[PDB]
């Protein structure tokens, strides 16, 4: 439930990267990294995270396994809004991702 | 008023749909045909009758819903057409633009058939239920319109966007009738002042098909709570320093220009059209010049009211 | 030659579908939603596919099909198409318009999108396969394609009719463009000459839908089992007389016009019926966006409107403000 | 399987007809009931009953009961082609559906 | 003033050529296509000049030519262009747009491509002539351009249309640019004042092709002799009386009313098209938007010395 | 096969007229405008007929066509249209394409106009003809198309070309629709089999127009005689050797590096050459009139900003009055 | 020369009148054939003719025989502007047209 | 009709090659000479003269003199292509028009 080891992965993005990017680096900062995960999650494109989009990144198949219930996504993305989210906007900005 | 987004009664593309082919957090029945970047409430065959609604019910007083829809028809007569629905449970199937009769609760009609016979249609229609009446289906419920509007929203360019605002118990809709791909562009359709709705409901769209054919599709739809400007409370002590989040912000900023070059840079190494920009170019002239009459329009109220206050003296 | 009707292998409305919502003597999978009137092989959503194919198996050696389908888009252009097969095996899913590769069998395919580039299509094209050939999707099977038509069949006022006729080894097909309501208009497409296709497999239809949109629609299929011109046994005992015949044609004839002088006074008698128009269901895509251009003027019109009236307001308090002063 | 008894039946072509033709007059003649029976089972216009008219003809949806199987309508319709029609073109002129 | 149409300087249609092949009271040279609905002074090959003239001179010191012609391009480049001469002698070939160099008299050049390379094509340029000067074909002829102005003349929906009025020594060019088919509904493009030409001349059209290629056809030519309204001298007791006149004018206009009874009789006794129609529709609305834009600046103005007449006060 | 270029059959640019302003070896009647580079059989007039046939007649078997044309129109309907024959005699003028009916010959004729009705027009029909059928020139010659091909040939980017075989007693038309700078990228379009035409007669091209108006212009015309692929003489004796090949190929291609290394220097020594695109010389009918809808809107912009300028000037000048009260 | 039995011709206004109007009348007024020869040669449809409308009305093929000279038409039309116009506009209105 | 003094003309190759290429520097080699005058006239590019190409290299619009009879011009062409080539493919090869 956006762990810090999830979002610190140099695997995940790159898969991610793959097709629009055709750069494989070789090492990248854990912030560098963390700053390009929140920049592909964000479909709608306006640099602002909601729940929904939270929710496209935490239960996308990628490439066979049992699907998350609802309840739990609800749960860990109302701890993730009530952790992260400061100015009450329901939207989750970088500032407020910078925590964690 | 101060907008917060409410996640668990709104969806959207481009990942609308899960692998398990149903709406998150939202509730599917009839005709729907919820795709990966839209849901295709009604399909164009005949008498077909879909709703989405919300599995959860909401809990604020003062709410705001942005829907964007289209409905695009082969021919220039429409369905029954679609319905917004703030009720009390969930429907799910009915005879009321796809969802069921007796609601308690406020619905938005979006009619495209006129049955009554007045040649008013497409129409918007604002309907409030107390529990216990029967929607005139053969009249367009002309009688029970608490308010009406008329607007074109079939067979348009570009997506239709509406905005239903429940705030001190007014409610309001306005219509980005869609010759525009500005998302915040929305004029006056409708407002009904003093009306009672409850406490706690479920939000939900409707489509109905009839002898003609229309699709009916749903690209988004956001909620947003509204809370009063007085009603906000402050909650200080938790936020970092702003000197640390423009310490973040610029270099955010920086690594998202980097980003955007190396974007070009691997699109430019690794390997429209005439008259849809032609089109695309005719319908922002018309938007242009939409515009400067409006900005006339004001500058004469300008003058009008400068006159009017030198009368005065 | 002699042509008769086999059912088994048949649908058609306005009875299309049973209480079941399932197609008699067919099978359909996919994004394939059949209705009472029609079947929508594949609708105008994102990456659909759609096939019915027949669950028994034909053993005619000289058939005719009778196809009768809308393709609708709101654009210019289609996303994957449609496709007519005589296989031997049900293809299901694949991603040869809808239904799996490598077949053993005839293929027509009604192509909408142009994936090779050289603005030929849409364009019909028949593809026999052994069972080992591939299909080349993106180069819409120019190598394999037996005999290419460049036809339009896309947003006609009208449904697209198609026969494809084997007979002798020769597969003909003609199609009507559906420009007029006759369903006897069929103009000449393509032919095969000395064709083998298996002896026995089974009819089906498919449809795919790709980065754009189109409603691929079904309204009916007809196959007609036909018979050698001289090779047909007549068994004439089986028939009783003409005397019967002319019994029975006339009595017919006197019911349906009886039936009609019956109906005519209650037509009318009851006013309540109402009727629609033909032509309002057509409208080209070029005239839809002119019709829309013209309809993002009225906006222009009506604030024209407002500023005259607000510049009339503002004269008149000017004039009475002038008359106020003397 | 299209017996005597089903095209000789007053009711269930006084259902059809209601809507259409709004005249009920009184008991009909067997002849007439039996050229009303043919005219409305014919969806199209060719005066010429075939298998899927048969079949819209034999499963109703009307006002329940289990639907009738594949192979029993396939051999319902099967006898029926066998032993009415004569000239063997696949449908059914109201002069073959005259002797049955 | 008063206008009186001279025929024998003047062609249109829909006979403009007689079965001689040759149109009447003009001559034509070059690669000119005297057609029965237009004339082709230059057709759409590589290297084409063409010019019509008048046989005999002309014989009024103020005088008035309407103009109607397309120029029609498969690309967006254009060739030499058209040319509207009165001149005092037929040139008839030449390399300056079809027609001779050394001209004296006016000639009204319609440019279409930018030889001086300052992107000011197509334009309309004023050039007169005393007899010796050589056009700067390279230039546009920028330098002896007396007057100028800039209009697109080519592709247009409508025929352009163009009125160069010779009026107490001062030529006026207005130019109906083609958006609609009303026929008086000039914009003024440029004026010339105290210029000084023959007294008797000859009137032309010329048109020259050349890497690119337009086609130049001439649908009309009208040319009135303008008389002052002091100098116009009455010329009673030769009219009929006017009960008269009303007499016979009564019953002409019942009988082209029964002649249109007649019409429509038999042409529905005896037995365009969409998207044509919607592209007239919305170029009508267009024009009715413009007109309407017009109307309220001419309020505008009604309303501005209005303020300036009270505050004078 | 083996294929001879005939030039006494043929016609080419940059110097397809002489200073006579006649074609070589061919003769022009009608309206047709014989140019330098081009031949305008039938300009964009109403009612105009055009002809250019061979002066002398043709004895060759098996013989192939190529065709380069133009057919560019102000609308999106042309008005006759234009016909490749090859007749026994000059046809000259008459009603059938410009060119006279009852012909002893084949004609490929590019029909434009829908004449019948059922809009399956622009269309290649390829007519035979004995010398006693007459033409249906109110139907499209539907009921004698020996083959139909259903082609728009009419406002491309690049010319069409069509290359017509008669090899074999089999006429061959295959046409490239002119997308494509690229000259062989000819697809299949008809086929006639077994078709008995005059042993010798005249080539020719003919082009007509009627109510609408079309320019009908022909680039090119190639005709090469084709021999039997195994009934040729080698005569290898007036063939001298390879060494004299190899001594030759090698200086021409030499000289051919040494004359562009030798005009490069002076391709850019003097830079006052300049150049034109290739894509502002076309533009299709509906983008056009698009391009004019969004060109007319330019004068309700300068409206609105002289509205705008005096409404400014009128606010300052009661601000200035108020000024002056106060 | 604009004669008056030129003018007064019925069989001429008939040949005119073939294919626009399928009216063909037994007999008809000097007026009435003058109003229709009036009517039928106004091209640009104005009700006002002038000297290129008489030319085409004067000159036309009909249905071989030698073409008149210009200076003979210009002669011509010069003496029906001169003798029928009299407001001096140099158009020919019917009220000016009423006199020949 | 493409004599060797032709080929071997100086002036006409040096007035052809006027304004396309500006190096007019001494007197040329007499296979250099012919190879200009063989890539001159070739108005296509194929390396390949043909009857038209020749007939335009013949009948000159230079700077009067009667122009060719076609006759005579067809006798000329025959002639040439009877004598050059030797292929009997239609064109003349720079192999072909070396033996002449
Ligand atoms: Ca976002
Ligand atoms: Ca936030
Ligand atoms: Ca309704
Ligand atoms: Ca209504
Ligand atoms: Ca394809
Ligand atoms: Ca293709
Ligand atoms: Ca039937
Ligand atoms: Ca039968
Ligand atoms: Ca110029
Ligand atoms: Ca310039
Ligand atoms: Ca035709
Ligand atoms: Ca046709
Ligand atoms: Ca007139
Ligand atoms: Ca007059
Ligand atoms: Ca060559
Ligand atoms: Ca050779
Ligand atoms: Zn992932
Ligand atoms: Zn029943
Ligand atoms: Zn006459
Ligand atoms: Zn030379």
């Amino acid at each position: 439930g956006l762990d810090k080891n999830t979002v610190h992965d140099q695997e995940h993005i790159m898969e991610h990267l793959e097709g629009v990017i055709n750069k494989p680096e070789a090492e990248m900062s854990p912030q560098e990294l963390q700053l390009h995960y929140f920049k592909m999650h964000d479909y709608d494109g306006n640099n602002l995270l909601d729940g929904l989009e939270l929710s496209t990144a935490i239960t996308h198949v990628h490439k066979q396994a049992p699907l998350m219930s609802e309840d739990e996504l609800i749960n860990i993305i109302d701890g993730v809004l009530r952790d992260d989210d400061k100015n009450n906007d329901g939207y989750i900005d970088y500032a407020e991702f910078a925590k964690s | 008023p101060h907008r917060r987004f409410e996640y668990k009664y709104s969806f959207k593309g481009p990942h609308l749909v899960q692998s398990d082919g149903t709406v998150p957090f939202w509730a599917h029945a009839g005709n729907a045909i919820p795709s990966s970047d839209q849901i295709r409430v009604a399909p164009s065959l005949k008498s077909q009758r879909g709703s989405v609604w919300t599995k959860t019910k909401a809990a604020f007083e003062n709410w705001e819903v942005e829907v964007t829809f289209r409905v695009t028809g082969r021919g220039r007569i429409g369905a029954d057409g679609l319905a917004i629905w703030y009720a009390e449970n969930q429907g799910l199937e009915g005879p009321v633009f796809g969802s069921a009769d007796l609601w308690n609760g406020v619905g938005i009609f979006f009619d495209s058939f006129d049955n009554d016979g007045k040649k008013n249609n497409p129409a918007i229609v604002i309907i409030g239920n107390n529990g216990q009446i029967h929607y005139d289906h053969q009249n367009d419920g002309a009688s029970q319109a608490l308010a009406s509007c008329q607007r074109d929203f079939r067979n348009k360019p570009y997506p239709v966007r509406a905005k239903i605002t429940y705030y001190q118990n007014t409610l309001t809709v306005m219509i980005n009738n869609g010759f525009t791909p500005d998302k915040n562009d929305y004029e006056f359709c409708a407002k009904v002042e003093n009306m009672i709705i409850p406490a706690q409901g479920h939000f939900g769209i409707s489509a109905a098909t009839g002898g003609l054919a229309d699709d009916h599709d749903v690209l988004s739809f956001l909620t947003f709570q509204l809370t009063e400007p007085g009603k906000e409370p402050p909650t200080p002590d938790k936020e970092i320093s702003e000197k640390e989040k423009e310490k973040y912000q610029e270099e955010f900023e920086h690594f998202q220009q980097e980003l955007d070059k190396k974007k070009e840079e691997f699109q430019k190494g690794h390997p429209e059209s005439v008259g849809d920009r032609e089109l695309r170019q005719v319908f922002e002239g018309q938007n242009r010049i939409h515009l400067e009459i409006k900005q006339l329009n004001r500058q004469l109220d300008m003058i009008l009211d400068e006159q009017r206050r030198y009368v005065s003296s």
